[PDB]
């Protein structure tokens, strides 16, 4: 798995 | 240990994970989120506070232990 899904989930959710 | 971290049998992939966490912490979008949010994100990814602290420590430009991640 790549970290992209996490990073994106991260700042999109905490946007 | 230095180069050879005694894991289950082979070296423990802790350093490459910490290295990944450093990249995450250096990301522009990630840096916009509150500190607690960044730490919690890493915790949900499976890193321990000890590993997260090490990631933050190396996220600037330093290396207290002569080895360089």
């Amino acid at each position: 798995a790549s970290e992209d899904e996490l990073v994106a989930e991260f700042l999109q959710d905490q946007n | 240990g230095a180069m050879a971290t005694p894991g289950s049998e082979n070296v423990l992939p802790r350093e490459p994970l910490i290295a990944t966490a450093v990249k995450f912490l250096q990301n522009s979008r990630v840096r916009q989120s509150p500190l607690a949010t960044r730490r919690a994100f890493l915790k949900k990814k499976g890193l321990t506070d000890e590993e997260i602290d090490m990631a933050f420590q190396q996220s600037g430009t330093a290396a207290d232990e002569p080895s360089s991640l």
